């Protein structure tokens, strides 16, 4: 190729080993012409370098006919405008073959020096490309975060009362349907537990044979507050099936079920069976404050994040409790009064020692059994132990970035008023010329060809 | 894309004047080539009163022939040498594709009631008249009105040629850069 | 603005579309008067 | 030595001490020939020394006669190709005799320019040695990592079988193979849970009486299974003995041997000894998932790695269960009903207590127990706790970075397509110019020497 250019009367020296079993066909050797190093001025930091170096890479602006745009004729030296200490690396480019990537150095500059020169982002060296990406991923997360496209009535009231449903911190009318939906949450949520109490006789009777004539109409008020909020959100998604289909409305749907699936069950006959199963269900309710609150919302983003280490964790937790159920059924069954009865009887005796929790109810009696004890308790606190700190790291991390973009968005909305203040400045400055610098003269004058063009005038 | 291919060989620019717009041009696209998305930066920032997006978007099109997508330097600099410093045949030709925005060569009042508009629109509403709804339509019913004889590209040569005072502001920027 | 002052003629290029649908007022030229680069020595490194 | 020459005077001048007690042989001095500062114009950059300075270590590029290839002679200067921010670290050992790492240079570039000039890493000086080991340790695994060699049929099935068996997400035959091992081991260990826990009277009698006629064909079936799997592994490793000494064939050995040895012990007598010995054993096949999942590889791994941190944990909580449980038992003794009957009694005690555990069943009842018992406790919880971030840390360290070496493979595909890719465009602007730059045209020659050495022509 022609990276390794300094080496052809090598390679020419190597052909002369063919001419001895070759039939000479005169091949016409190109009989070139024929190198005085040159000097790259990049803002007043001149490099020297040979021309044949630049030339061996022709396809970049320093080898090519490019840079003739760049020299300078009386000073005989090519003038770049560019940073003096990241054209150092494009030089190295150059002799080498590798692009090195300078830690220090912000890779937002350092794009711009690759772009401008003709380089890729592909050919720098493997030595320093695992950071280069590293850094590049944290500037490409910052583009991102910053072009979220928070702006926040053209149209029907679909899209105003959405605005307010997102955002239920701004306007007044967002704030109060936030609040009434939290309060009705938390008083169902109370009102099943005092239900689920006993409050007082033929026998100590619950708060749900006597009483609960007003707690189903408590019930049914807040399911129906449920199902219109849930509408009411239908008549304002532009992604109606999409949100649908989101994790939120899930929840939503899940919540509001259980209270007509049980007056259907009610209708038509009455079993035991999905009753116990629907009072459990009632209570999922609690995850609709995921909206309210961030923290739920957080604590959802980092469990489906790391979702891959739940599930080693769930697998080893599996693990762990079959063998050592299994050695601690094998070595503690034929005891007097043994409640190891079988595997799936030690299973609850081995969660309960491997999450050093305790209980009492079932222990071991016999020598073998106790180191088996032990071993399981160690092997259950190394086991959790491993999953623990990534999940509360990635939440933290989460928390802290979730935390950070609210800087970054409020350094976006200044940035756009000093740009707004730009443009008024600028304005402005036309109407003092208008009224009584080197480019602001020429400048005003577009502005002035602008309005005679129209036959209007700016004012202030 | 020599340098010395687009030098005075129908492009009116001398080399120190090729070298001048190569590095200003290349200062805002390193890549040597400037797409729609940033042809409306620089546009806008020359007149902050409005949004120069809407006519740049048809100037864009002027400068971008054949629709590759983005333009080119090499035939970026011939569009300005041909509106700059070119003469009155090849001016009036560009302007006229500028106005034309579909294929053929035609104007039928409604090409251009967006280029018109346009221009009035990148001036906000911040003028002494305060501007008018209707504005735009009374700007391009006169501009029919000295040209548009019955219902062309002939047309519009024979009528900025037949008046002098269009003819003078054509060439007010070769002098001046 | 002043950042992007070298794209002048690109805007003054533009300027001529307006011509054909405009009323020539002679909006008087500034006439400027017409570029070396210049050196700035801080503490002994020159830049240019 | 060379490197204090300047005190040449001094040291001359303290040879006249030796003069009033010597015998004047005439010594013959040298008479020597006799200094102006030399130019080291690294690329633009150039750097000025005084040449005694470079000529006090002659065994270099800088000291030496090597210098003068790179002597440009019409500027009277030195010019070198080279970094110009990297030979300003290589002028400061002549001047000291100790190098200076920069910590935001690449090392791999560091170490081009030591080797260019003729310095060597062992004289870099001793106050940045450490981070230049560690940043070369991190650029040496790097290495490592791309050049695993893992690409993957011109001889005998045994390579194509084993290439399956090792990578069982590659073809369609390997993840058949994994699919349903895995779902035998999961079924065996099932099913061995299922006839530990009781199905059914005279009794209540288990699974494991009645049933197990069936059992005992689905543990044949899956002892099959095994057997037949570990002779075609055995039948396409290269590495026959190596790896049958691999711990995954010691897991499957042992996985496999209980049922043989079962049979072998009910062929001749039958004692219970080791009955519940075997059937322990039988439910190591859990240990085979080490191939299929990379979580129990990592966990392995990291096991291995901190295998002195482990040993510390485990003198550590035998010397304080020792310590614990003698002092409870000596303190808890005499009570009234103590189960604390001796320190081998109160080792249950001590573990339960120092993991944090609980029961309850064994409980200190004096004044002086109460104390130690509270001690042993927070004890528990100083030991425990120390080598459990180190195992943490280590599986995190190991997870992340086999979890980045996947990267690293996939960067190094690319690299070989782009030099691939660079090959086809060789070749192919060769064709172009046969078909109608400076050193293309000579590199053409010598393609056009070769073809017709050989009476044959290159074609698309």
């Amino acid at each position: 190729a022609a990276g390794v250019a300094a080496w052809l009367p090598f390679a020419r020296a190597a052909a002369i080993g063919w001419m001895p079993v070759a039939s000479g066909p005169m091949p016409a050797p190109p009989r070139q012409e024929r190198d005085a190093l040159i000097v790259l001025n990049v803002s007043g930091t001149r490099f020297q370098t040979w021309q044949d170096t630049l030339e061996r890479y022709p396809d970049t602006l320093l080898g090519s006919s490019e840079r003739d745009f760049f020299y300078h004729p009386e000073t005989q030296q090519y003038f770049f405008d560019r940073d003096p200490d990241i054209f150092r690396h494009i030089l190295n480019f150059y002799r080498t073959g590798k692009l090195h990537y300078p830690r220090h150095e912000c890779i937002s500059a350092y794009d711009e020096e690759l772009a401008f020169f003709g380089l890729i982002p592909e050919i720098i060296g493997d030595c320093c490309y695992e950071e280069y990406k590293d850094r590049r991923r944290e500037n490409a997360e910052r583009l991102q975060d910053d072009a979220d496209t928070d702006t926040a009535p053209t149209m029907t009231a679909r899209q105003r009362v959405w605005r307010a449903f997102e955002n239920p911190h701004t306007s007044t009318m967002a704030l109060v349907f936030y609040y009434v939906t939290g309060f009705f949450i938390a008083v169902s949520v109370i009102a099943n537990v005092v239900e689920t109490v006993p409050c007082g006789h033929i026998k100590e009777l619950p708060c749900g044979e006597r009483y609960a004539v007003a707690f189903f109409c408590l019930d049914t008020a807040c399911v129906m507050i449920f199902t219109v909020e849930y509408l009411l959100r239908l008549a304002a998604a532009p992604s109606r099936y999409r949100f649908v289909r989101s994790v939120m409305s899930i929840i939503d749907v899940v919540a509001i079920l259980p209270y007509y699936i049980g007056l259907v069950m009610t209708d038509n006959e009455d079993v035991s069976g999905a009753f116990v199963t629907l009072r459990v269900f009632r209570v999922f309710r609690i995850f609709k404050f995921s909206r309210h609150s961030q923290g739920l919302r957080i604590l959802g983003y980092t469990l489906k994040s790391c979702a891959s280490e739940l599930g080693f964790l769930l697998f080893s937790l599996t693990m762990a409790i079959i063998i050592f159920a299994t050695v601690m059924f094998y070595a503690e069954k034929g005891s007097s009064a043994s409640k190891f009865t079988s595997i799936p009887a030690a299973f609850w005796y081995t969660i309960v020692t491997m999450t050093t929790l305790g209980y009492g109810d079932m222990v071991p009696k016999t020598i073998a059994g106790k180191i088996f004890g032990s071993i399981c308790s160690l092997s259950g606190v190394l086991v959790i132990a491993l999953p623990v700190p990534v999940i509360v790291s990635n939440f933290s991390r989460i928390y802290h970035q979730n935390q950070r973009a609210d800087k970054r968005r409020a350094q976006k909305k200044a940035r756009l008023a000093r740009i707004r203040a730009a443009k008024s400045g600028s304005a402005n400055a036309y109407m003092q010329s208008k009224r009584s610098s080197s480019f602001e003269t020429q400048h005003h004058h577009l502005l002035h060809c602008l309005e005679k063009t129209t036959n209007h005038e700016f004012v202030d | 894309p020599e340098g010395l291919e687009q030098l005075e060989a129908q492009t009116n620019f001398t080399k120190r004047e090729l070298q001048v717009l190569y590095r200003g041009f290349k200062n805002e696209c390193p890549s040597g080539v400037v797409n729609e998305d940033t042809f409306k930066q620089i546009y806008a920032q020359f007149f902050p009163h409005g949004d120069a997006s809407t006519y740049a978007h048809y100037l864009f099109n002027a400068f971008d022939t054949t629709q590759t997508g983005s333009v080119k330097f090499e035939d970026f600099v011939t569009a300005l040498s041909i509106l700059l410093r070119g003469t009155v045949h090849e001016k009036l030709r560009w302007t006229f594709n500028l106005y034309d925005i579909n294929k053929d060569g035609y104007i039928n009042k409604e090409e251009m009631m967006d280029i018109v508009k346009a221009i009035y629109d990148m001036m906000g509403k911040y003028t002494y008249p305060v501007l008018k709804e209707d504005t735009p339509r009374q700007h391009v019913d006169v501009f029919f009105q000295k040209m548009d004889k019955n219902k062309t590209l002939d047309e519009f040569l024979e009528s900025c040629q037949e008046d002098d005072n269009i003819m003078r502001s054509l060439q007010l920027f070769q002098n001046v850069m």
